[PDB]
């Protein structure tokens, strides 16, 4: 469970938590598609005051109310134009530049159901390839899942492979005109041909899915997509 | 009232080599800072380097800043292009009294491409590991200039272009993955070759 992906029905809140150490004021910056960078608010736990900025009301953002904490960031009444990236930041010490925190990324669906796994499938090297090349491209197919919160790996003979390796930048729409509509992400392994040809060599395409949690309720006809783990696996073959 | 634009959507340039990453700003503000971030994929804001509105250009390794207050204009360039720096490059305004908020552009994507020096364009099929009747196509090892075809089938789906690196053969490659749930489909004619 990354708390990196948050994923909310509308009319829900979100906690999104800050990375950053806190001495200074902590701001939030929302970062949606295609668009600048936006500071939302700023506080600071130690004087307790919290500064909104213009044409945000009140009751969007919360911050109290925590068991003896730091002020948080909780945003209420959820609603589609929340998705978007979250950013902590403060400035530095000597007030050089202006520090960031890791992302979160939230995505408020109009319905839970709308929440789906990847299924995963490994497509074996082409011969031709093989015998052209002396290289061979194992392909990883990531197929219907939503929202777009995926990672995904390579593993070889048990192992996470860093190089031979990319994936497609940007998940595309398998229905481009629901709006709603589920994901698919396509990734290559590049390896030698004797290396793919030795049966005792393992190949797992891994792909981690962000989705719903134990908190979560959905109401749907399948297995609940909660936060998992599918994979495709293919053996080593010489023919 | 300060404003900031980054008129570039989107730009793609070969490895090693420069590339130039416009913006242009508004402010009322008699001293500021200009700030370039580097937006990853991963959802990290990383920054780059800072441009003072009194100092000389901004150098820094591979970054550097041309800064024409006059024009209110403050280009960064990125030297000696690698693989890594693609990414989305953020301009930012920030007031130096009393530091507060940015001011952020909407970004400009950088993708470098490979210089594939002895391109091998081929276009092969491979079959499920599980079904061996589901399949994908993938075209591979073509050059950088190659503009690959986007699909004009519903049901055929056609990705972008990725590079890959065998670290271990210094070898590069360019590839896209093409499928299909129909029986019909062919990966000759699935790239429009």
């Amino acid at each position: 469970g990354r708390t990196k992906s948050v994923i909310r029905q509308t009319g829900s809140s979100a906690e999104i938590t800050c990375d950053l150490a806190e001495g200074g004021y902590i701001h939030w910056y929302l970062h949606q598609e295609g668009k600048a960078p936006q500071r939302l608010l700023y506080y600071d736990s130690y004087t307790s005051s919290v500064v909104l900025e213009s044409g945000i009301s009140p009751g969007k953002y919360d911050t109290y109310g925590s068991t003896r904490k730091n002020l948080r960031m909780i945003l209420r009444n959820l609603i589609e134009n929340d998705s978007g990236v979250y950013y902590c930041a403060t400035w530095d010490g000597d007030y050089y530049k202006k520090l960031f925190g890791s992302g979160t990324t939230l995505v408020v669906t109009e319905d839970l159901k709308n929440v789906f796994p990847p299924e995963v499938a490994v497509f074996e090297p082409s011969e031709a390839e093989i015998s052209h090349t002396q290289k061979a491209t194992l392909v990883c197919l990531a197929t219907g899942f939503y929202p777009d919160h995926v990672e995904l790996s390579w593993w070889v003979n048990g192992k996470e492979v860093h190089s031979g390796v990319c994936t497609d930048p940007q998940p595309l729409k398998e229905q481009p005109a629901l709006n709603d509509s589920r994901y698919a992400l396509s990734s290559r392994l590049r390896v030698s041909a004797t290396f793919w040809q030795n049966p005792r060599n393992h190949f797992r395409c891994q792909v981690q899915f962000y989705g719903l949690s134990e908190n979560d309720e959905w109401t749907q006809d399948r297995a609940k997509p909660v936060t998992q783990i599918v994979s495709a696996e293919a053996w080593g073959r010489a023919d | 009232a300060q404003k900031v634009t980054q008129a570039q959507s989107s730009v793609s340039m070969p490895v090693r080599k420069a590339v130039t990453l416009n913006c242009l700003y508004e402010t009322s503000w008699w001293s500021y800072y200009i700030f370039w971030y580097k937006q990853l994929p991963s959802k990290e804001m990383i920054f780059l380097i800072r441009q003072g509105s009194d100092e000389q250009n901004a150098k820094s390794g591979r970054y550097s800043v041309n800064f024409k207050k006059a024009a209110k204009s403050v280009a960064l360039t990125i030297s000696a292009l690698q693989l890594e720096d693609s990414a989305k490059y953020f301009c930012a305004l920030g007031e130096l009294r009393w530091p507060d908020k940015l001011i952020f552009g909407k970004g400009t994507r950088v993708t470098v491409e490979p210089n594939i020096q002895n391109p091998d364009p081929a276009v092969y099929q491979l079959r499920d590991s599980k079904s061996s009747d589901k399949s994908v196509c993938l075209f591979t090892d073509f050059d950088s200039q190659t503009n690959v075809s986007q699909s004009k089938d519903s049901d055929v789906y056609i990705t972008d272009k990725c590079v890959l690196d065998m670290r271990s053969m210094d070898f590069k490659s360019n590839s896209a993955v093409a499928w299909s749930n129909k029986s019909d489909f062919a990966c000759a004619n699935a790239f429009n070759n």
